[PDB]
């Protein structure tokens, strides 16, 4: 049960502007409707932000 | 160049060094202006920001420092500058900011 | 252009053809002389200083006699066709810096260790196109390779429009994206350029190059964006500069070896090769063997160079002459 | 823009078995079919291991 | 400055105190009264009540 | 090989060591060029990236160190190279860069 990643790459998990995060940072987005949920986790792929979580379908 | 990077001069310096220099003698003392010294700092930083396999503790970098003040008992400074780089195989980089530039 | 000799080499410029020793009026007139009983061959040439003959050739001791055309000596210039890898990405990346590297192999010094690298950098942008990237890349190379301050010419760089597909669009250090009005640019050609030349001091040489690429992060992994490919050449350096040095060299066997040592106290040698021409060459290898013990061969060469009007008339006439006088067969080119 | 959690609470972001995930640690389920993508972020509440990503439909 | 990590060992923003309620007594608090910028540009602060 | 994997090399060297060498006498020097040293550095780097249990701090590694300059008081240098890998049961791996390569 090892950490998913090291701390130098977990340290860069931040909260705030989608425009100001570099390629080295992971972006979190706290859901505003619910009080303790998450709505998306993003990191820059090619200058664009993309969700790390796989999209689900029926 | 029109857009400057550290990848760029790191490659240039090394290819020259591999072809022409020996590992011990690959130190390069660049001469430039303050506005390139800041460009250097920026790019060296942008390069280090990708070193996630390392955590840069302030106890060794001292980017933040303890200073005396009458406003507080733990009064803190903040600020750093990158003035060197050490590419592999002995390639070093050092700056000499000359006002003539 | 110092060369290797099989114990001697000698050159005679066949500017004209006269058919008689009497008709040798001006320099460069040459006549092949062989008796009816075809045992010897030589050439009566008119020198800047009078008639002169070449070593006699024993038609029994001739090894190979062959004519080489002008195009055989025309160095095709190596030209690459660098494009970006449709595998990595058929288009540029939004925020990546593409740094193309041209490592030059034989720079000032002779050795392959005398290396020299020139770069072309282009930081891509969102919405950037491939044509627009080739545009900027070629312009960066121009500023670095086709500049005016460079000590020696290094490469020529061009652009090709898919509509044309054969026409190469020059891109010099003065060019600018306003002058390059197209959207279907496919590639960047990087061609080899002719180096300088000096008679007897700077032989006709070249400096070759390979294009190397640096690695970009395309998704999260360092990868190379370009594929360098060699396409058929279309430019050729003509023969005029080689023959001239050949004459500057091979005339020191028939004459003065102190071409210029002793500046006031020297003997100037007038030459008949104009480096602004294209000559077809003809070489005959032969030897002399002695008697009853001196059987060791003395291989020797007599070269004749004639200007090509485009269809090899001077040489073909010269060939017919030597073949009808010597019984030889030298395969008119 | 600032960090989302103290590194103490980020050092407990782990990769393992859902049956061994207690509280004071968050779980990440990496995706197999896709290399870099993630499947779900999970946090135990009352013995059950619930997700922090809000379900999103068409 | 996500690149660097700020540790109390060098900042002492959570200090140890000689208290009476415990053997490991802590005190918190810090102030940024200063900033060093590239190439010598160092901004001290002065607080004057007249302001 | 097409892509150098230190995982492949680590297994090969140990399996050979277990079958053929003592605990000591397991220093595997490697003669290579300068670019192989770069490949070695990269792969050693990529493996210590999976050591999520461990934390690489600059106070011991010194990838970013303090240098004296005149542009800033907290002037910083940067750079490092991975030259050696020490594997289970005394299976060392050292590099010997030879210009002949």
């Amino acid at each position: 049960m090892k950490r998913v990643l090291n701390l130098g790459n977990l340290s860069r998990i931040v909260e705030g502007d989608p425009n100001e995060i570099t390629d080295d940072e992971i972006l979190v987005i706290k859901d505003k409707i619910i009080e303790g949920k998450i709505i998306d986790i993003q990191k820059r792929v090619d200058g664009k932000l993309v969700s790390l979580i796989t999209e689900k379908y029926t | 160049y029109n857009t400057f990077s550290l990848k760029l001069l790191e490659d240039a310096l090394y290819e020259l060094s591999a072809s022409k220099l020996a590992m011990d003698d690959r130190l390069f003392v660049i001469k430039t202006g303050e506005r390139g010294a800041i460009q250097f700092h920026k790019e060296v930083l942008k390069t280090v920001s990708g070193w996630t396999t390392f955590v840069l503790d302030n106890n060794s970098t001292r980017v933040v420092e303890k200073v005396q003040s009458r406003l507080h008992s733990n009064a803190l400074s903040a600020g750093f500058q990158f003035v060197e780089y050490k590419a592999p195989n002995g390639v070093r980089v050092r700056l000499d900011v000359d006002p003539f530039y | 252009m110092v060369i290797s000799i099989n114990q001697v080499r000698q050159l005679y410029v066949a500017k004209a053809l006269k058919a008689n020793t009497a008709a040798l009026t001006t320099a460069g007139d040459i006549v092949p002389k062989a008796d009816t009983a075809k045992t010897t061959l030589y050439f009566q040439s008119m020198s800047p200083a009078g008639i002169v003959a070449s070593d006699k050739i024993n038609l029994k001791h001739v090894l190979y006699a062959k004519a080489t055309p002008s195009e055989a000596l025309a160095h095709k210039l190596v030209r690459y066709s660098v494009t970006l890898d449709a595998d990595v990405s058929a288009t540029p990346v939004a925020g990546q810096n593409y740094i193309l590297r041209l490592a030059f192999r034989q720079y000032i010094g002779l050795s392959e260790e005398d290396q020299y690298f020139k770069y072309g950098e282009v930081i891509a942008r969102s919405g950037m196109t491939a044509s627009d990237f080739y545009k900027k890349m070629a312009i960066s190379l121009a500023k670095n390779l086709e500049n005016k301050t460079e000590s020696t010419p290094l490469v020529n760089i061009y652009l090709i429009s898919a509509a044309a597909a054969s026409t190469d669009v020059p891109v010099t250090s003065a060019t600018k994206e306003s002058d390059l009005t197209a959207t279907d640019y496919n590639q960047i050609i990087i061609e080899e350029t002719e180096q300088p030349w000096v008679l007897g001091m700077m032989p006709q040489a070249f400096i070759p190059f390979t294009p190397q690429f640096l690695t970009i992060t395309v998704d999260g992994e360092d990868r190379l964006w370009g594929v360098a490919t060699v396409v058929t050449p279309t430019k050729t350096v003509p023969d005029g500069h080689l023959i001239a040095d050949l004459e500057y060299f091979c005339m020191g066997a028939r004459g003065d070896i102190y071409r210029g040592m002793g500046y006031p106290n020297i003997i100037k040698t007038t030459y008949l090769v104009d480096p602004g021409a294209v000559y077809d060459v003809l070489d005959i290898h032969y030897f002399y063997t002695g008697s009853n013990e001196s059987v060791q061969k003395s291989e020797k060469t007599i070269t004749l160079v004639a200007v090509d009007d485009g269809s090899h008339t001077a040489m073909n006439a010269l060939i017919g002459a030597i073949n009808t006088a010597s019984g030889l067969t030298i395969a008119t080119l």
